[PDB]
This record gives structure tokens, C-alpha cells and sequence, in this order.
């Protein structure tokens, strides 16, 4: 079910958290990116964010 | 040796225990932000491959 | 042959788990799980 995949994951919400260079001055924004990893074998990569997709 | 090939030891693929040496250190925080930065030497298990 | 208990099986002898099945994914190589009888859409 794709109901089970989304069990934990409503009792969670977004954050605004800060990083650097929105635009030119180090914001704080929804989009927050946190631990990219690229270890993959064709370029594909996972990106942790803060916002909710 | 922090970043040849043992720097990231366990005994089997899933034990408890783990030695790993990196050196690590934690610098310090900049301008008013909230962040935790730290610096430490790159993997040795990706350096010897 | 059947699967184990926490494994669904969809046709020659190939299986999913339980959470798996109706999940907008068609893992299963005769795509049994997501057909209308199943899952109903
Ligand atoms: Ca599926």
C-alpha cells in the first residue's frame, strides 16, 4: 500500500533551517540542503532537504 | 592512519562495536548562525579504490 | 511453490512483501499486484 510507506512520515513536518547563498547572502530558507550523497555507480544522487514533498 | 585504509574497522557487517579514527575536530561556529562545522581527513577506503 | 508468510507471491515463483503490493509499483515481473482485481482501479 502506498499508505504504509507514510505512516512516520506525517507525524513530521518541515523547518526552516539556514544555508548558504539563496541568493547572494546566506539565507535562511525552507530548502535547506542537508547530506548529499553520490556514491552511485551513473551519477544519480540523493538529496535530503527540509521542505515536505 | 586516518585516511590510508583502516580508518573505519568493525568486526563483522553488523557489529556493535566499531573503532574508526578520522581526526576530527570541531571548529567554531561563525556570525551569529547556528551550525556545528568540523574538519576531518577524507575517506581511506575511497582513497584506496 | 508458495512464499514464506510476510512475502506475496505474484506468479512464477517470484514474491513481494506485504507492504509492496498496491503501491503505485509494479515490482513484480507479470505485474499481478497493481492489476484491477488486486488493487481495484
Ligand atoms: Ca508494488
Amino acid at each position: 500500500d502506498l499508505d504504509t510507506h507514510f505512516t512516520q512520515y506525517k507525524l513530521a513536518r518541515p523547518y526552516i533551517a539556514d544555508c548558504p547563498n539563496c541568493g547572494h547572502s546566506r539565507c535562511d530558507s525552507p530548502i535547506a540542503i542537508e547530506e548529499v550523497r553520490g556514491d552511485a555507480h551513473a551519477g544519480v544522487i540523493r538529496i535530503q532537504t527540509s521542505a515536505m514533498f | 592512519k586516518a585516511g590510508s585504509f583502516g580508518d573505519l574497522q568493525s568486526r563483522t557487517s553488523t557489529s556493535n562495536d566499531l573503532y574508526a579514527n578520522t581526526n576530527l575536530k570541531l571548529q567554531r561556529p561563525q556570525a551569529g548562525i547556528v551550525h556545528t562545522p568540523f574538519t576531518q581527513v577524507p575517506s581511506g577506503f575511497e582513497r584506496w579504490k | 511453490p508458495t512464499c514464506g508468510a510476510h512475502e506475496f507471491q505474484c506468479s512464477t515463483s517470484s514474491c513481494i512483501p506485504i507492504s509492496w503490493v498496491c503501491d503505485d509499483d509494479a515490482d513484480c515481473s507479470d505485474q499481478s499486484d497493481e492489476s484491477l482485481e488486486q488493487c481495484g482501479r
